[PDB]
């Protein structure tokens, strides 16, 4: 095999060559040995008959932000990853992932629940059980579904596979059969009344994930061509089509400081719209009807002109007003920024009450108190996660002995740039001193109590056990967790064992075998 | 008229007014009544006096008892054309037949 | 010369003396200057110092970026760029059953349009500016010479707020 | 087929418990259960989103920063001053400090890098004064004149590159 | 008893704002009552024109929250005195009963751990007792 | 807030009788 | 009329051939009624003209 | 609350913290957005909130970055502990599906707890390799590059983000400003068919105006390279040698790298020490440390007496060198960072 591993990895480069126009993010390793190579795409005729296989090269409006990801997701994404693109994956570390997936699986069918509610914790709706899903139950069967619209030069993770499942954010059929349908506005599920109400022609259509339901002669008649021919559908009566469109609202979330709400029941001009048009009851558009005429008094909103998004902006204290200018929201699957109004940015009250610690030793954090490397910490902080900066703070007090015993002078530089919590207001004589005090440091070694130096001491020799404990291949991840002042791998506990080495491997090895895995393990 | 009176011009129209602006400096055609009627449609004509007729005999004001009356009216003329515009709708929908547009 | 040059004052230390006075709103021929020259003094401060946050942290420079969107930014319209010219002002009356319509030019002067001036020039009946079948398209008429004059109370940019007041 | 015993055995007919169809004692259920499980490991972070016919639902896991540094302030503190021409008295404060103290700046970190390598800075010119007057005399700080006193046309033609 | 008041006030530093405030708290308890909080809404831009005491426009405005509990005979000169102070311009009274729910707590009780905040007003005891109340 | 609705707890999850079906697949 | 009688004759037999060889059901009923969306803009431009 | 005592003892930082007119940006946007709606227009008082310009061209900047802080994590988290447990999930999930289909169930319990009591032997046996002096130092000589290697790719993405769009708006000054430099150079040097006139102005126009960063989405339209014609007819293996292309493929090493040498490093901090700072020496940048740079520094004190080769003493010199860079590395935001840790 070991000649085969060259005649692949020879012919490899040759598909990529041909194929990648960005080789250089994929292989940045040699500069020099080539130069700088793209792949250029040409206009071609077509087979009226080979090509009805093909599928289109977009379905929707994409923006720039998913354009970037979307391409690296295409190339580089497991050209620079450890297993690899999925083309050039073996079949054992494909089998070793696809167990994984289906061990969690089964874990979220063993609850019962459904899928919009482990993801959402104040559902609107809730769908199907996942015994029940076929999506889900065809994903978790056949492995090879799972591969499909990964793309091939994309990594196979569990995650990726997990989404699908828990949502499927596929979009419309990019078959050749399928119709491109122009309007497909997608509205929030609070502005609907029944699921039954009738199908908006303008707005999305489920046909469109499959085309061959999209196949049908209406379809092709609407956007290739036009019409001439006037069909009649059937209307509704006058009360069926408000009993479809009601909508019902929290009368708590009704108070005037909330135009977010208050603006949706008006007209672009200013007028307040009847019931009909607001999709409401009698009672809920008078106590709407008493808020604008109150709201429009404090100035939030205008008595006749335009709405503005300036007084879209629900009213609260400055610090939702202010922090939602400072509030940068950033992926985590992709380093960009969302713009303001283009997501949903969300904060549970209740539960980041409920998740403070329900103990607390105010006492035991009084060393602590003044240091502060953030802001602010809106946590409440336990025992041992305390005891990881009274170590962090014994750590910054060696180094200014390691450097004062080379000659510096510590004195000299915590008078020029060491940072007090308390600053004052600025002005043009104070800012230039504060802006050269950015720096948070500890206390001195020396000017302390005993005990103020046995808890810097005794802090730092628990965790220099644990790490002793701790294996030497997660040296970053306790250093991630080592800054936000988490201990929990830190928490780290082997437990005893009788069982010889091989009696271990000759178990661990047959198992697998049977499920695959030919090659053993070399610990 | 002043530069000082054109800020006072420009500030009361917004508060009081409507406002746009355009950002290729020049006016499509048909822009302004789409925009007067958007109003037109905000505003119910079928409850403001002056937006029934033009001529103003017949803006001419009666006394509020006789108005009354003439509200109860018109409302109910509009119930039988809400109907008709439903059934000639559901009639054409089961006889299935098509208008051609050419 | 800076290259032999050591430590000197600078030119600029005389702004000190002088009463700086706050600049009007009116005035844009002068707000962009300040950029062009001002964004070569930043170019290099940053293509030196690497985009680096550091070096902006003090106030004087982040004071100084915010200032430039500001004189940058015209004040007036985006439509204009030199100076303030008193944009026009058309308004139209509606209730009168005549056809109407009022001017604030750019300068002071102010024009009182109507579908009788022009009627009283030609001698016609007082009845033909209510049904103004042919008044309407007389007005439509008188507004194209009205052009070809080519007045300066317009302006040079010429500018135009139009209104309308009734129904 | 499709069909195992396993299933059926494992299965024990019961009796409907409220939760079934009434939700409140429902969501008491489910609470229960999130305690203990953390979405984020089954699905990493995403825009947590789900859609019906044309309607979608979204809570997505962010990760939200909130940037603060003390000359932020730039003195824009209200005092009345929002606009009128009132406003641009409070912009032309600091509008001379601000600018003097800049120009100080450029001078030292431009100076600190022509002292720093002055020696290249007289070999580099000379090498190109060569090529354009081969085997003459090649005063520095004479012929540097002419460096700069040319304008930004004739500089191209004897050096190359354009700045200024 | 609890009312709820509301200001329109000229912006301007935090010393306007607490001298508005030390007058108004002085002029309630000059005659008996008390003050359950004060706080500030928000800044914005105002959509309509507004007369000051100085004769004077303006177009940005400052919302404040004024609550206290004290006779209804008694608002009606702590409204004037807003209402004639320099910094306030309008005012009006409200009654409620959301005050010391849910919702109108924990975001009060959460204040103090934003990052917006300094530090040094973040007393974690306090919101640990404020807890170990509030609980069913 | 933006997205209000009203949690209308007297709605029962599962339907309690049986319907013949809207959507089906085949002709079984 | 001597196009199109030629055209169908091939480019069904250019297909059913390639029906042949699969042996699902759900390519096949994709593929036509794919053909039908490429062979009716055919029309689309037809009746663009005069 | 207030009582007689504290009317006059308020303080503002309760009703008016200092930290948002002097920390914050805010009060600057009402004060561009009122001053804008005197004058009437509405729509650029908007932009000052939004500001979509300004940040598309920054994404531009965070995104190429950020490709690249995720593929060293996952190298940092394809050690050989975390493949373990990985594996360690993959034998459950296959003997319950062999008690499954072999009807044997009841027997999983005794089986299972074999099943733990092994791992355990093989977890402490891994640190007994670990524990070597030999393969300890190999492993930090790798592990470590690739971790210097994206903290200061995170400080990049830290301070793009610091950046205000007037910073931002700045540059798409310079951009319309180096263009017309570069147009002078070169320009001193039916109805239907009126329509399209207008696109191909707007196509060249707007591509060169774009307001946005080149990327791997536009620049591939430049280079003439055509990289399928220029190896029509070439053997590969001549040119490209044979041992590169098979370490390539070798996706579980990272290649690529910017800094692949501990010299290499040190010539990146002096660049950034002589602009920062007018004394490299007594620096305030210095005293920052975490736990763990010194707690393994103890460790080198330990093997460092004990026997070794020189080279093993040089790898010391250059770890030693490592451990001191790193807790002086200035981090933010470990917040926005532990998930990052998590997720990828």
């Amino acid at each position: 095999t070991s000649e085969q591993l060259r005649i692949k990895n020879l012919n490899a480069l040759k598909h990529e060559l041909k194929n990648n126009p960005l080789f250089d993010r994929a292989f940045p390793e040699y500069k020099g040995k080539k130069p700088e190579t793209t792949v250029v795409k040409k206009q071609e005729e077509l087979d009226f008959i080979r090509s009805l296989g093909l599928k289109e090269r977009i379905n929707k409006n994409i923006s720039l932000e998913e354009a970037e990801h979307q391409n690296f997701k295409q190339f580089v994404e497991g050209f620079r990853s450890p297993s690899g693109p999925l083309k050039y994956m073996d079949h054992e570390e494909k089998q070793k992932i696809n167990f994984l997936i289906d061990q969690k699986l089964e874990e979220l069918e063993a609850t019962g629940l459904t899928r919009e509610e482990i993801l959402y914790d104040n559902p609107t709706h809730t769908g199907l059980p996942l015994n029940q899903d076929p999506f889900f139950q065809y994903i978790k069967n056949n492995y090879t579904a799972r591969e499909v619209l990964l793309k091939p030069g994309e990594e196979y993770t569990v995650q990726k596979i997990i989404d699908l499942a828990l949502r499927q954010d596929i979009g419309a059929d990019p078959s050749q059969s399928a119709a491109k349908l122009k309007n497909q506005k997608v509205y929030h599920a609070s502005k609907m009344g029944l699921p039954s109400s009738r199908k908006n022609p303008n707005a999305f259509d489920n046909t469109s994930y499959l085309g061959a339901t999209s196949s049908t002669s209406e379809h092709y008649i609407k956007e290739l061509v036009r019409p001439d021919r006037k069909n009649h559908e059937i209307p509704l009566t006058k009360a069926q089509t408000r009993k479809q469109s009601i909508r019902k609202i929290n009368y708590f979330d009704i108070h005037w400081r909330n135009t977010e709400l208050i603006t949706q029941f008006v007209n672009n001009s200013g007028c307040i719209k009847n019931k009909i048009q607001n999709r409401l009851t009698r009672p809920q558009q008078k106590k709407i009807a008493r808020t604008i005429r109150l709201s429009r008094e404090m100035l939030l909103m205008p008595f006749r002109g335009y709405i503005k998004p300036s007084d879209k902006k629900s009213l609260t204290t400055l610090q939702e007003d202010v922090e939602n200018t400072v509030r940068t929201a950033i992926n985590i699957e992709t380093g960009h920024i969302y713009i303001k109004g283009s997501v949903n940015e969300y904060r549970n009250v209740t539960k980041e009450f409920e998740n403070l610690n329900d103990n607390f030793d105010a006492k035991r954090a009084e060393q602590s108190k003044d240091y502060v490397i953030d802001g602010n910490s809106q946590k409440l902080e336990t025992t041992e996660e305390l005891t990881l900066l009274e170590a962090r703070m014994h750590s910054a007090q060696l180094k200014e002995k390691q450097l004062k015993d080379l000659g510096v002078d510590t004195q000299a530089i915590r008078e020029k740039y060491q940072a007090s919590p308390k600053n004052p207001q600025l002005t043009i004589d104070n800012i230039l001193s504060i802006q050269t005090k950015q720096y948070i440091y500890p206390p001195e070694f020396e000017q302390l109590d005993k005990k103020n130096q046995d808890q810097f001491k005794e802090s730092f020799s628990k965790f220099q056990e644990k790490i002793n404990q701790v294996p030497v291949d997660k040296f970053a991840s306790l250093l991630v967790h080592e800054k936000a002042t988490d201990a929990t791998e830190f928490s780290n506990k082997i437990q005893e064992s009788d069982i010889s080495l091989q009696e271990s491997l000759e178990y661990v090895n047959q198992i697998r075998s049977r499920g695959g895995l030919s090659t053993p393990l070399k610990i | 008229m002043n530069p000082i009176q054109f800020s006072q011009f420009v500030v009361n129209s917004i508060t009081k007014h409507y406002f746009k602006e355009v950002a290729q400096g020049a006016l499509r055609p048909g822009q302004v009544r789409r925009e007067v009627k958007s109003v037109y449609k905000d505003y119910n004509p079928l409850k403001i006096h002056i937006f029934k007729y033009k001529h103003p005999r017949m803006l001419e004001i009666p006394m509020p008892g006789h108005q009354r009356r003439a509200e109860r009216v018109e409302a109910q003329r509009r119930r039988n054309r809400e109907q008709i515009n439903f059934f000639c709708r559901y009639v054409l929908a089961k006889q299935g037949k098509t208008i051609p547009y050419n | 010369f800076f290259y032999e040059g050591y430590v000197w004052n600078h030119s600029l230390n005389i702004i000190h003396d002088i009463q700086l006075n706050y600049l009007d709103k009116n005035s844009n021929a002068i707000a962009i200057k300040y950029a062009k020259t001002l964004n070569i003094m930043s170019s290099l401060y940053r293509n030196l110092t690497f985009k680096k946050f550091d070096f902006i942290k003090i106030w004087y420079w982040y004071y100084l970026y915010y200032i430039k969107n500001i004189y940058f930014k015209n004040l007036i319209n985006k439509n204009n760029n030199y100076v303030f010219e008193k944009p026009n002002i058309f308004v139209f009356n509606i209730k009168s059953k005549q056809i109407r319509l009022a001017v604030l030019t750019s300068k002071n002067y102010v024009y009182n349009l109507t579908v009788g001036k022009i009627l009283s020039s030609l001698n016609i009946k007082e009845k033909s500016k209510k049904k103004s079948n042919k008044g309407e398209r007389l007005f439509s008429e008188y507004l194209e010479n009205f052009f070809k004059n080519k007045n300066i109370r317009f302006g040079t940019k010429k500018l135009a707020i139009i209104k309308l007041k009734y129904f | 087929s499709s069909i195992d015993i396993r299933k059926v055995l494992n299965n024990k007919y019961r009796d409907s418990e409220s939760s079934d169809f009434y939700k409140k004692n429902r969501e008491q259920l489910v609470s229960r259960i999130k305690q203990d499980m953390d979405v984020d490991s089954y699905t990493g972070a995403t825009t947590r989103r789900t859609q019906f016919q044309q309607y979608y639902q979204d809570q997505p896991s962010l990760g939200f920063v909130y940037p603060m540094n003390p000359g932020r302030g730039a003195f824009m503190e209200p005092d009345c001053r929002f606009t009128g021409n009132d406003f641009m008295e409070k912009i032309n404060t600091h509008f001379a400090t601000a600018i003097t103290s800049s120009y100080q700046d450029l001078d030292k970190v431009v100076k600190i890098q022509v002292n720093d390598s002055k020696k290249n800075i007289e070999q580099n010119l000379e090498k190109l004064f060569r090529e354009k007057n081969p085997n003459k005399e090649f005063n520095f700080d004479k012929e540097y004149a002419r460096y700069l006193k040319l304008d930004s046309k004739k500089f191209k033609k004897e050096y190359g590159y354009e700045t200024d | 008893p609890l009312y709820e008041l509301i200001v329109l006030a000229r912006a301007n530093t935090a010393k306007a704002t607490t001298s508005l405030v030390s007058s108004v708290a002085q002029s309630i308890l000059e005659k008996g009552g008390n003050v359950r909080n004060t706080t500030i809404l928000g800044d914005r831009i105002l959509n309509r024109t507004v007369k000051g005491n100085d004769d004077k426009k303006h177009l940005v405005g400052r919302y404040v929250q004024i609550l206290y509990d004290g006779n209804p005979q008694m608002m009606g000169q702590i409204e004037k005195a807003a209402r004639e102070s320099n910094e306030g311009i309008r005012a009006k009274t409200f009654k409620i009963k959301d005050f010391y729910s849910d919702a109108q707590l924990f975001r009060r009780a959460l204040k103090q751990t934003s990052p917006v905040y300094p530090s040094y007003l973040n007393d974690k005891s306090y919101l640990h007792q404020l807890k170990q109340i509030a609980k069913k | 807030v933006r997205n209000s609705k009203a949690a209308q707890h007297q709605i029962r999850s599962r339907n309690f009788f049986e319907v013949d079906p809207i959507f089906p697949d085949g002709k079984d | 009329q001597i196009l199109p009688q030629m055209e169908q004759s091939i480019e069904i037999s250019m297909l059913q051939k390639q029906f042949q060889e699969i042996k699902s059901e759900e390519l096949k009923q994709d593929l036509i009624r794919a053909y039908t969306r490429r062979r009716i803009k055919d029309l689309a431009n037809q009746f663009s003209k005069l | 609350w207030i009582n007689q005592q504290n009317v006059n003892n308020i303080n503002p930082d309760s009703i008016m913290p200092a930290t948002i007119y002097d920390e914050t940006d805010y009060y600057l946007k009402l004060h561009e957005q009122a001053f804008l709606f005197e004058q009437g227009r509405l729509e650029e008082m908007e932009k000052v909130s939004l500001e979509t310009e300004e940040i598309q061209y920054k994404n531009s900047v965070l995104m190429p970055i950020y490709q690249d802080v995720i593929s060293m994590i996952k190298h940092l988290k394809s050690t050989e502990s975390f493949k373990l447990e990985k594996e360690f999930q993959a034998a459950k999930r296959i003997l319950i599906e062999d008690c499954r289909n072999m009807q044997i169930e009841d027997q999983l319990e005794e089986k299972m707890a074999k099943l733990e009591k092994a791992f355990n032997t093989l977890r402490k046996a891994q640190k007994e390799k670990f524990d070597q002096p030999e393969n300890q130092l190999e492993f930090l000589h790798e592990h470590l590059l690739i971790l210097y290697n994206m903290l200061r790719k995170w400080g990049e993405y830290t301070n793009m983000l610091k950046i205000p769009a007037t910073v931002v708006r700045d540059i798409l000054h310079e951009r319309q400003v180096m263009l017309e430099k570069k147009k002078l150079i070169r320009k001193q040097n039916a109805i239907e068919n009126l329509m399209l006139q207008f696109e191909k102005k707007a196509e060249e126009e707007l591509n060169a105006e774009f307001h946005i960063e080149k990327n791997s989405l536009y620049g591939n339209d430049k280079n003439a390279v055509d990289s399928r014609d220029f190896y029509k007819g070439i053997d590969l293996e001549n040119v490209f040698p044979r041992a590169l292309i098979d370490n390539s493929f070798d996706f579980t090493k990272l290649s690529g790298l910017p800094f692949q040498n501990v010299k290499e490093a040190l010539r990146n901090e002096e660049k950034i020490e002589l602009l920062r700072g007018e004394d490299p020496n007594n620096s305030p940048r210095k005293f920052e440390t975490a736990l763990i740079v010194e707690v393994f520094k103890l460790k080198s004190q330990q093997l460092r007496a004990a026997s070794l080769t020189r080279a093993q003493q040089q790898k010391l010199n250059d770890i030693d060198t490592l451990l001191d860079l790193i807790g002086e590395i200035k981090v933010e935001e470990p917040t926005f960072l532990l998930k990052i840790w998590k997720n990828f």
